[PDB]
Order: structure tokens, then sequence, then C-alpha cells
């Protein structure tokens, strides 16, 4: 009932990670909010894409994107005004 | 991935300061000075040896007010801007604006004066690495990231003819 995505975070040269486990069916918003919060960084100003570097609709669980995409991740910067 | 090993290998051979020192801070702030050029030009040979010699810094004696040079290449042809900076009294903990002023007006990622609107990732990332990061690291983590996004639009858009 978990899944496992290991979420690089790609503003920071060092190109850390960690490995983040949540139920199948969390909301994929709430896994960008983990991230964020685990990378001590804004939501709204960030995102997460593929490894590949493919945009990920958030409309969908955490299992839906672990299968259609894959357990590897990338929290980047996002375009936000201001 | 190319770009990660890029990034990290840049960042990398930056060499990394050691003084944590502002410019209140009399013979620590010559110190620091001095570490801020050896990082500088550590990092100029290096853009020499990658083909990549996008920039050149120079300030005053005191250190307090930087001013230079940055290049974009894009299509074959060569973009020229003038940057600017000045040394906040808290630095190195906080990090200077950028700028560019004769960018001013020119883009919305930008606040007043032609100072660079970064990421917010930016501010984050040099907090956790005082006193560490110094005006190369600004150079290869701010102001090149901001111009390989926005110089590349406003030719696009015609705002800058070269």
């Amino acid at each position: 009932s978990k899944v496992s995505f290991k979420i690089t975070l790609t503003s920071d040269p060092r190109l850390p990670y960690k490995v983040l486990s949540v139920p199948e069916s969390t909301p994929f918003t709430a896994v960008l909010k983990f991230a964020a919060e685990e990378f001590k960084v804004p939501a709204a100003t960030s995102a997460i894409i593929t490894n590949d570097g493919i945009g990920i609709n958030p409309a969908q669980t955490a299992g839906n994107v672990f299968l259609k995409h894959g357990s590897e991740l990338r929290i980047i910067p996002r375009d936000r005004v201001g | 991935s190319m770009a990660d090993e890029a990034t990290r290998r840049v960042v990398s051979e930056i060499p990394v300061l050691k003084t944590n020192a502002g410019p209140r801070d009399r013979e620590l702030w010559v110190q620091r000075l001095k570490e801020e050029y050896q990082s500088l030009i550590r990092y100029v040979e290096n853009n020499k040896n990658a083909d990549n010699d996008w920039f050149r810094l120079e300030s005053n004696k005191e250190g307090t007010r930087w001013f230079g040079k940055c290049w974009y290449i894009h299509d074959l042809l060569k973009y020229e801007f003038d940057i600017e900076f000045d040394i906040p009294i808290t630095y190195p903990t906080t990090a200077p604006e950028i700028a560019v002023p004769e960018l001013d007006g020119k883009t919305a990622k930008m606040y007043r004066g032609g100072k660079i609107k970064l990421t917010d990732h930016f501010k984050p990332l040099w907090a956790r690495n005082v006193p560490k990061f110094g005006l190369a690291h600004l150079m290869a983590l701010g102001l090149g990231p901001w111009l390989a996004v926005e110089i590349p639009d406003l030719i696009q858009k015609g705002v800058i003819q070269h």
C-alpha cells in the first residue's frame, strides 16, 4: 500500500536526494508539499518533474505517478511571478 | 544526466571561501577579499578552459562596490551586458543583489534598478553554505542561470538587439 520516490533537489549543486514513502492513494500535490517541506523550500515556488525532465500532471495519486512515470523525480524551482 | 554532472563539476572546481567576515571587519575583510579574488580568478581560468569565458568583475579598493561585464553567445552572436552590485554590511551571510542596469524595465524577472530576480531556491542554498560561498558562486549559481533563461527570451522577442 506504500510507494517510494527518489527525489533529487536540482537547485543544489550537490544534487542531494531523499526517498519519500507515501500511501499509494496520496494525492501527488501532497508529495510535492512533503518534498518541499523536507528540502526546506517553498511549495508554491517548487515543482516536481520526472528524472528525465517530463512534466507531471498533479491531479493524480502517488501510485498513478509511480507507475506512469517511475520512482525517480526531480524537485526544481518553479516559474512564478513576483 | 549530463546537466547534473556539468553543474556539479563546475561548482566543485570553484574554490570555496573560508573567512566569515564582511566590510566592517578590518584585516579579516582584507583576507576575505583575497579569498574572493582567488576564487574569482580560478573560476575565470576554468571558464577560459571550458570555452565559456563569460564574465569579468572588479571592485573599488575597499571591495564594497563591484562592476564588470558578462557575455552571452546565442546563434553565433555575442551579447555584452554591464553588471554591478554593492556588498551588504551583513555579507557573507547576506548575498549581494546583482544588477544589470541596461536591462532595467526590459524583463519582469527583475526588481528595481536592474536587480535580477533569482528563484526562491537561491536564498536557502546560499544561507546553508555560509561562509563557503562567495562572489564566484553568486556568478555561477545566480547570474549565469538567470542569463541562460532570460537572454534568449529577450532576443527572441526583439527587446534586445545585438
